């Protein structure tokens, strides 16, 4: 199966640059194309351009001429993108992409990268169990406050409580991020004060379980 | 660049229901050799884009029945003959004709359905937050539609407006509610009114508002 893994910074400063990169496996890296897509938050698609993996050659969005760079690593089926002079404009999640078929659309993409540009410096958030005995269904919360920037990732039970889950969209006041997510459990299962979510800030390294 | 153009904005759709959406571009999306580079992407919440269809009306592996896709020159739509739960998300369509490629604004696929009253619960703050100092109050409000809502927070039955904060999901993909968090931010006062903390909803599907509270 294709597998388009991104990783990169996601906290860089004004007129700073950051490299954005896409290991691909599943396929034989060269012999495709490889399309880059910018997504600002709450808004539409934006093609960058692409690079032709098996030759490097590269063609661009005008509008992204000098922003973007797009080179690849044959030896390790990795493509990179660089952002060159960063500005909040730039505060976007990028895509790459696969173009299977040709260099005029792409099928399968990566999960991308959510890049913040901002003075703002990294901030742990404060996870806090939320807990009620109250009925035969059970509603426990965690409460992931004080962070900065986007992304986190919160989990039940590393990832064993999907259903009867919540977790709601941070938002951004005293420019910190808030974030919380509720469960809601079966009566056959306890209301564990900490029922373990899992909160992980990778922007400041923080792995907490409470 | 080539205009595409996207209608409509947002689909308010009914389970079963078809669904058709439009977009046109400013040029033809008909190559100089003869090829048709029109695409069709849909994007879930909290995930990547997905291709639907390729070219016009060729459906990508995977992808149900249901998703067709036609046009011609500078006029194509995306119809979905039976509409389904998992089917909400944004659709775009993306022309891969002319450098640069570019991709509609996109269209809003929400589900109608009947209304629900939303599971509310309370909850006093953290004993880590008061170790901390602080105190917040947090009230979720899971599974009701429509998403409009308004909660009012109480103290010792006076209303506080400042210091709350509110934040919806998106529309569930199975049972097309939405859910909302309220939290509200103290530091001491939960001390000095210790008693009589209410969160009160107030939705369409009644006259009276839903109340959760405690004191102690």
């Amino acid at each position: 199966e294709v597998q388009l893994q991104q990783s990169g910074p996601e906290l860089v400063k004004p007129g700073a640059s950051v490299k954005m990169s896409c290991k691909a496996s599943g396929y034989t890296f060269t012999s495709y194309v490889m399309h880059w897509v910018k997504q600002k938050p709450g808004q539409g698609l934006e093609w960058i351009g692409f690079i032709n993996l098996y030759n490097d050659g590269t063609k661009y969005n005008e509008k992204f001429k000098g922003k973007a760079t797009l080179t690849s690593d044959k030896s390790s089926s990795t493509a990179y993108m660089e952002l060159s002079s960063l500005t909040s404009k730039d505060s976007a999640v990028y895509y790459c992409a696969r173009d299977y078929y040709g260099s005029r659309w792409f099928d399968y993409w990566g999960q991308g990268t959510t890049l913040t540009v901002s003075s703002a410096k990294t901030t742990a958030p404060s996870v806090y169990p939320l807990a009620p005995t109250t009925g035969s269904s059970v509603t426990l919360g965690c409460l992931v406050k004080g962070y900065f920037p986007e992304p986190v990732t919160l989990t039940w039970n590393s990832g064993s409580l999907s259903s009867g889950v919540h977790t709601f969209p941070a938002v951004l006041q005293s420019d910190l991020y808030t974030l919380s997510s509720s469960v809601t459990v079966t009566s056959s299962t306890w209301p564990s004060q900490s029922i373990t979510c899992n909160v992980a800030h990778p922007a400041s390294s923080t792995k907490v379980d409470k | 660049d080539v205009l595409m153009t996207q209608t409509p904005l947002s689909l308010p759709v009914s389970l079963g229901d078809q669904a058709s959406i439009s977009c046109r571009s400013s040029q033809s999306i008909v190559h100089s050799n003869g090829n048709t580079y029109l695409e069709w992407y849909l994007q879930k919440p909290g995930q990547s884009p997905k291709l639907l269809i390729y070219k016009v009306s060729n459906r990508f592996s995977g992808v149900p029945d249901r998703f067709s896709g036609s046009g011609s020159g500078t006029d194509f739509t995306l119809k979905i003959s039976r509409v389904e739960a998992e089917d909400l998300g944004v659709y775009y369509c993306f022309q891969g004709s002319h450098v640069p490629y570019t991709f509609g604004g996109g269209t809003k696929l929400e589900i109608k359905r009947a209304d629900a009253a939303p599971t509310v619960s309370i909850f006093p703050p953290s004993s880590e937050q008061l170790t901390s100092g602080g105190a917040s109050v947090v009230c979720f409000l899971n599974n009701f539609y429509p998403k409009d809502i308004n909660v009012k927070w109480k103290i010792d039955g006076s209303e506080v407006q400042n210091g709350v904060l509110n934040s919806w999901t998106d529309q569930d993909s199975k049972d097309s509610t939405y859910s909302m968090s309220s939290t509200l931010t103290l530091t001491k006062d939960e001390y000095e009114r210790h008693n009589s903390y209410t969160c009160e909803a107030t939705h369409k599907t009644s006259t009276s508002p839903i109340v959760k509270s405690f004191n102690r």
